[PDB]
């Protein structure tokens, strides 16, 4: 059934709590979010660990096997792809390094049930947050994301929201200006795109183990760049799935996470 | 008040449970994930789609220490029907293949090695849709293709079950002409279906509303057939909401009403009242700023919305199944003679 | 607000109807049995106007004089109505400038290129206009499309591909889509430097192209010292948002409903069925306003007049429609397909989607699919057709003429 | 003239549905009509009903299906209809006065032969409070509705409409329960998916005014059926047989299962509602409506066909009474009333009196 996977890549914990730490309990709050089990890299996890396995009466059943080359030693697209043979069990959940929320997974997951539209992997997603301001920092780094925003008003037909392309700032707007092939736009050509779509890395998933071995998606570096080819006829081929949501949840990406939990996360 | 049926406690709004004291199979959450939420069935997909997950969940077969395989199941399986029951109440199309199934627990001995488990329930749960479902749908389309005629008009109503697939013969596997005529309602509009489908299998389709069925019927018209639910023991068509209308007029307007039904949808309850023994189903549905709002918490309003409907015997002219055709008054005889016999 | 203004060009669609057309204009055609200038010009009474301006780049005698046989000639209609006489190969735009310089027009006005048809209300869209006027005063126009919900890629001639924004809808930029049955040209490009203040902006296909546009004054005399602009929107809505202009806002409308405009016979095709059945909501048939018709309604979409002699034993079939004068004759067969007035039906002739015009005399045995006919042409017996033979005016054909593929023959 | 072109822009109301409902457009065909009146010189009796007789044809060939507008001009040419043999016997001197209003219609083309003096102007004035009466009659239908109804109608049953779009028992049960205290429900459906705009609005304002009531769908209205005893049906126009002209959508069907049951079926119809018409076609009176709103995918490749409706013709043997404002009438008594107020010549209302 459903798996856990957590990647990696101050480094001192601000909020009284580990960095690393913040996906362990949090993803198996209650009963419901019970993934199978849970991976990771050392990290020097005898500091992690042992307040991480304190207060114990819960049948707290911890495996976790280790790897260290697919911890910045390598491309995280191709290296995992020889981590799953053993690994695969069902469908399968991987997990950023130090995601917080404040919604939990139990609806995240109910996300994943009505999914009959023979999906392969639906990524929940959010934008921005209510910024502070206009900021003392540099210009907008803005990851020009390529795909489609609200909810489809058609029947039967991609009923949850498509990620298309993925792309950022530096590699297409500043060498070829935002183009896009149109033969990829035939699919579904009513389109909706975005800047400030925080990659959330959350990225349901499901059985394409069983099919990521045909070539051509067998060279993704940075588990994105399957849907980035139409991979169809020039008929179309499997199909992604992308949700987000409105409003009251957290995630860190930069080095702003020294200042999220300074006045958005604050606890009582 | 007056007649209270908003106070017949045929179904209720009960939702999330939490307990895991069975291994409950995540799959059949997705079932009654796929009903509840948007309701994609009739009664013969539901026979399917209730057969599908229960291949599945007997492979996982969980078999306890202490326990016999014959001990477990008829509360390992059972238990998980009720996880339906709160999101749809059964059928007969349910009824009768869960009690069949239930024999087939009880029959087995402590021999089985667990490996042997399958094959004799697999091939045999299999070879039940082989034959009760598939080839008695066969035998549906050599009977009513003969008392077809070309270049004539068919009226049915809503999505239909079995009888797409005999209209799909007549105009394709055996191209005789023919007119096809589907009729829905508002809210299930499961009659879009068909007209999806026989219009991409090419063929002249007229779509419908319930508001203006006369118009239909003002034109040439002829050989009104129907889905079915269930069969009373009088010969009352339990099916689907709006069917007894046409029903009711095709029989004034003296053209003939058939209905496409079949041996395992028979059932021993009797009944003669459309509003005693139905469903309700979640009165949010009639809505789609919306027109209005607040069927709760406002003083004197309603939403009702009944899901099935008695159609007196009278109506139907003939009840045609797998073992042939027959007329509506004698549909309890085969109850003695093939239900549970044949 | 008052004082409707609006300008009505026909005459930029010769290249695609030259089979025809050589002795009247596209927009004298007849639909269902009556042209189309009165499609638009009953639209355009809905509208309120006051005045129009017409464009007659050829066959400029015989459209005054249907006017002067027309209601519009007659002090009652909403509009005066005035003319502007031109010779040929007068495009798109060079029209308008010719007009700004003599600049009869004020204020707000209505482009109307192509010829159009709609259900489409004059309210919603026109305070949705004053609304861009209210949000800006750098504001340009406000493009009212459909939404071709089901159907890409059989929008026939051109495809087009239009970004636009979540909020405002301000249109980001316009890129003509290739043939969608040509699988080579797959590239679009869109400039990110414009889009700044946007952030969130949707980029589409479906908005079906009707060119319906109303536009105050200043932006004509914006396009006139901007000789170099063409067309409409293959030039100049790209050239007034991709950055050469600075903070000029050009809106679009999206409805969820019928507008249209033809383009090639395809576009007669689909929209004459769509309009002969009850697609065109409210705006129906059965109305009877311009030549003030006599038909009456009947189930499976059936649209005669009187004077019809329906023979005995012959099949009406669905979607048709029967002028006056008419006489079908036994055994043959009408479905799916418009009839002219005053015309004649011989004996066991299978009409099947295809759209006769008047005075039509057809032999007998002879079966006709997918193949309209002009008007004055006979035929003659065992004239057999097939897909795409749009035969022209006073055609004389004799017996045994079985035809091919695209007969456009005259 | 100027009345000439305000019946144009009368026309021009009259085509694209700028008025709709079977009150609004007799009010202002008739306040319109005012003004062919004082602009009128007919300089002869009969002129003055070939003045309006051509009008109607200007009208009702102009569009059929509306007939409030169209029976006013059949009603007000009868009231000087009556008033051209008014002043002919007075005029002369051995017969001046028999009075009793009715001959035997069969005999009276079956026998042919071959103070206010004159005061011919009098024709336009006794129009003038003849465009009046006719508008102060509308504006009060409902207090002959209401004397008559609650009479027919009693305290403890269920009820069912399948006309949400009828303002007269959308104002009529506002009194029924106001005055008379009786406490009953009212099971309403839409006619969808048209009505299904007002019939929300319909229960919505009788939730208000609290009458138990309760909105049922287009399907489950006959598994209902057996419950309920007495369904009202607010009608648009009737004719002759009975039959009458209904509202937009779903009325028929339903009429006609509550017929089977040998249920009583209601309806209310103000006195300018009659017509004196006959429905010669049902099908040339049934108006239909538009592929939008029945499905809005609309499909050019598979491209299917589907109907709508949005008028219902019942039979007069699916209903019993008719509520008016003068009383409640059978099916069949139609012609009484209805001949009363109109004359056998305007009902064929064309110039060629062929």
């Amino acid at each position: 059934s459903i798996q856990a996977f957590v990647f990696c890549g101050a480094l001192l914990p601000i909020g009284n709590r580990p960095m690393i730490e913040y996906v362990l309990d949090w993803c198996d709050q209650a009963d419901g979010l019970t993934s199978f089990l849970s991976l990771r890299k050392q990290q020097f996890e005898l500091i992690y660990k042992a307040l991480s396995n304190s207060n114990h009466s819960h049948h707290l059943q911890d495996p976790k096997k280790i790897n260290f080359i697919p911890s910045k030693a390598n491309s995280t697209g191709e290296s995992l792809q020889k981590e799953l043979l053993p690994r695969i069990n069902g469908d399968f959940v991987i997990l950023p390094c130090d995601f917080v929320t404040d919604i939990p997974p139990q609806v995240l997951v109910d996300q994943f049930r009505n999914r009959d539209d023979n999906n392969l992997a639906m990524t929940i997603y959010y934008k921005n947050s209510l910024d502070s301001s206009i900021d003392k920092k540099q210009q907008q780094k803005q990851k020009q994301q390529q795909f489609f925003t609200v909810y489809s008003e058609n029947e039967d037909s991609e009923r949850q929201p498509i990620l298309l392309d993925v792309y950022s700032q530096r590699d297409v707007t500043k060498t070829k200006y935002l183009q896009i092939r149109s033969h990829l736009l035939w699919n579904y050509p009513n389109l909706t795109v975005s800047t400030k779509l925080l990659n959330s890395f959350i990225y349901f998933c499901s059985f394409e183990l069983c099919q990521l071995l045909k070539l051509g998606p067998q060279s993704m570096s940075r588990q994105a760049s399957f849907k980035d080819p139409f991979t169809g006829n020039q008929g179309i081929f499997i199909l992604p799935n992308e949700t987000l949501f409105i409003r009251a949840n957290n995630l860190n990406a930069y080095m702003d996470a020294n200042r999220f939990v300074l006045k958005i996360k604050s606890q009582t | 008040l007056e007649q209270s049926f908003d106070n017949s406690s045929l179904i209720s709004s009960v939702k999330e449970l939490l307990l895991n004291k069975d291994l409950i199979h995540p799959s059949i959450l997705l079932l009654t994930s796929h009903l509840a939420h948007y309701k994609i069935v009739g009664s013969i997909p539901r026979c399917i789609a209730m057969l599908e997950v229960f291949q599945i969940v007997i492979k996982d077969y969980q078999t306890p220490k202490g326990t016999t395989l014959s001990r477990n199941l008829t509360s390992y399986l059972s238990h998980q029907i009720d996880l339906l029951k709160k999101a749809r109440p059964l059928s007969v199309t349910m009824g009768n293949a869960i009690r069949w199934l239930k024999q087939e627990i009880s029959l087995i001995d402590p021999s089985t090695p667990d490996k042997a488990a399958k094959k004799d329930l697999c091939e045999k749960i299999g070879q039940f849709a082989k034959e009760k479902i598939e080839l008695a749908d066969q035998l549906i389309i050599d009977n009513a293709s003969t008392q077809i005629e070309e270049s004539t008009t068919i009226v049915t109503y809503g999505s239909s079950k079995v009888l797409t697939e005999l209209l799909l013969h007549n105009a394709i596997s055996l191209k005789k002409n023919i007119k096809v005529i589907v009729v829905d309602s508002r809210p299930l509009f499961e009659g879009r279906k068909m007209a999806e489908t026989l219009r991409n299998a090419g063929v002249n389709v007229m779509y419908a509303l319930i508001t203006s069925l006369d118009t239909i019927f003002n034109m040439d018209v002829d050989y009104v057939f129907l889905g079915a639910h269930s069969i009373l023991s009088n010969g009352f068509l339990y099916s689907r909401a709006g069917t007894a209308m046409l029903a009711m007029s095709a029989k004034r307007r003296n053209i003939p009403v058939l209905v496409c039904c079949e041996s395992l949808k028979f059932s021993q309850r009797v009944q003669l009242d459309s509003v005693t023994f139905n469903e309700l189903a979640d009165p949010n549905d009639l809505v789609n700023k919306n027109i209005l709002d607040g069927w709760q918490e406002l003083p004197s309003l309603n939403i009702v919305n009944i899901l099935y409907d008695l159609t007196p015997p009278e109506y139907i002219k003939k009840v045609i199944t797998e073992f042939g055709a027959l007329p509506p008054s004698s549909v309890p005889v085969i109850l003695r003679e093939y239900k549970g016999s044949a | 607000e008052d004082r409707l203004q609006a300008v009505v060009l026909t005459d930029s669609y010769e290249t695609r109807f030259m089979p025809l057309t050589a002795v009247k204009p596209r927009c004298l055609l007849p639909l269902a049995n009556v042209p189309l200038i009165e499609y638009t010009l009953e639209f355009l009474a809905k509208a309120g106007v006051h005045e129009v301006f017409l464009i007659c780049s050829s066959h400029a005698n015989q459209i005054n004089d249907y006017i002067e046989n027309s209601k519009w000639n007659l002090p009652w209609s909403p509009f005066k109505i005035t003319t502007i006489m031109s010779p040929e190969a007068r495009c798109t735009g060079d029209v308008m400038r010719d007009l700004d310089n003599r600049g009869i027009i004020t204020g707000d006005f209505i482009l109307v290129s192509g010829d159009v048809l709609t259900n489409i209300d004059f309210s919603k869209m026109l305070e949705f206009h004053k609304k861009m006027h209210l949000q800006d005063k750098d504001h340009i126009s406000t493009m009212c499309l459909s939404k071709a919900s089901t159907y890409p890629k059989t929008r026939t001639i051109e495809p087009a591909a239009f970004v636009l924004d979540k909020s405002t809808s301000r249109c980001i930029y316009y890129q003509d889509l290739p043939l969608p049955s040509s699988r080579e040209k797959t590239s679009i490009q869109i400039d990110p430097e414009l889009l700044d203040n946007v952030d969130e902006f949707v980029i589409r296909n479906d908005l079906i192209d009707c060119r319906i546009d109303i536009c105050t004054s200043h932006v004509p005399l914006i396009f006139q010292e901007n000789f170099d602009y063409q067309s409409l929107r293959t030039d100049f809505v790209k050239g007034v948002i991709s950055s050469d202009i600075l903070g000029k806002h050009i809106y679009a409308y999206l409805t969820d409903e019928y507008a249209v405009r033809v383009e090639s016979w395809q576009t007669y095709d689909t929209i004459s069925q769509d309009f002969l059945g009850r697609w065109c909501y409210p705006l129906v048939l059965d109305s009877n306003i311009q030549d003030d018709q006599t038909y009456s309604y009947e189930s499976r979409h059936i649209y005669k007049e009187k004077d019809v002699v329906l023979a005995q034993s012959c099949k009406i079939g669905k979607c048709t429609a029967i002028g006056s004068g008419t006489k079908i004759g036994e055994g043959t067969k009408i479905e799916n397909s418009v009839i002219g007035r005053n015309c004649q039906i011989g004996e066991n002739i299978r009409i099947k989607n295809s759209f006769i015009w008047d005075d039509c005399i057809i032999g007998n045995n002879s079966i006709i699919d997918h193949s309209l006919i002009a008007s004055n042409a006979t035929l003659g017996s065992n004239v057999r057709l097939n897909d795409g033979c749009i035969i022209g005016f006073n055609v004389k054909i004799d017996d045994n003429m079985d035809l091919d593929r695209n007969t456009k023959i005259s | 003239s100027d009345v000439n072109v305000t019946i144009d822009t009368f026309v021009a109301k009259l085509k694209r549905r700028q008025v709709q409902g079977s009150y609004a457009i007799a009010l202002e065909t008739l306040q319109l009509l005012m003004r062919f009146i004082s602009a009128a010189r007919w300089n002869h009796v009969n002129d003055l009903i070939e003045q309006i007789r051509d009008l109607g044809n200007s009208l009702e060939k102009a569009h059929p299906t509306a007939f409030s507008c169209g029976n006013v001009i059949r009603r007000i040419l009868a009231v000087l209809r009556d008033e051209v043999e008014e002043d002919t016997m007075s005029t002369t001197v051995t017969s001046t006065s028999v009075a009793e209003p009715l001959i035997s219609s069969m005999f009276n083309l079956l026998q042919k032969p071959e103070s206010s003096m004159k005061t011919k102007t009098d024709y336009r004035q006794v129009a003038i409070q003849g465009i009046k009466d006719l508008i102060d009659e509308i504006k009060n239908i409902d207090e002959g509705i209401q004397q008559i109804a609650i009479d027919l109608i009693h305290d403890h049953e269920i009820l069912l409409t399948p006309t949400p779009d009828s303002k007269t028992v959308l104002k009529f049960l506002i009194t029924a329960r106001e005055r008379s205290n009786r406490t009953f429900t009212v099971l309403v459906t839409e006619g969808f998916p048209n009505n299904t705009k007002n019939a929300h609005e319909f229960a919505k304002k009788l939730a208000q005014h609290n009458i138990e009531t309760l909105v049922v769908p287009d399907s489950a209205v006959f598994a209902l059926m057996s419950r309920v005893g007495k369904v009202i049906i607010g009608t648009k126009a009737v004719f002759v047989n009975g039959g009458t002209i209904s509202s937009n959508s779903g009325v028929s069907s339903v009429c006609e299962c509550a017929r089977e049951f040998r249920t009583p079926v209601f309806a209310v119809a103000g006195l300018y509602k009659l017509s004196p018409l006959y429905p010669f076609d049902v099908e040339k009176f049934v108006e239909f409506g538009g592929s939008q709103r029945i499905l809005p995918r609309m499909d050019p490749r598979k491209r299917l066909d589907t109907v709508n409706q949005i008028t219902d013709y019942v039979p007069p043997e699916n209903i019993d009474i008719y509520i008016t404002n003068v009383g409640g009438f059978n099916p069949s008594f139609i012609y009484r009333i209805a001949w009363d107020n109109y004359k056998q010549i305007d009902v064929h209302l064309d110039k060629n009196k062929a």
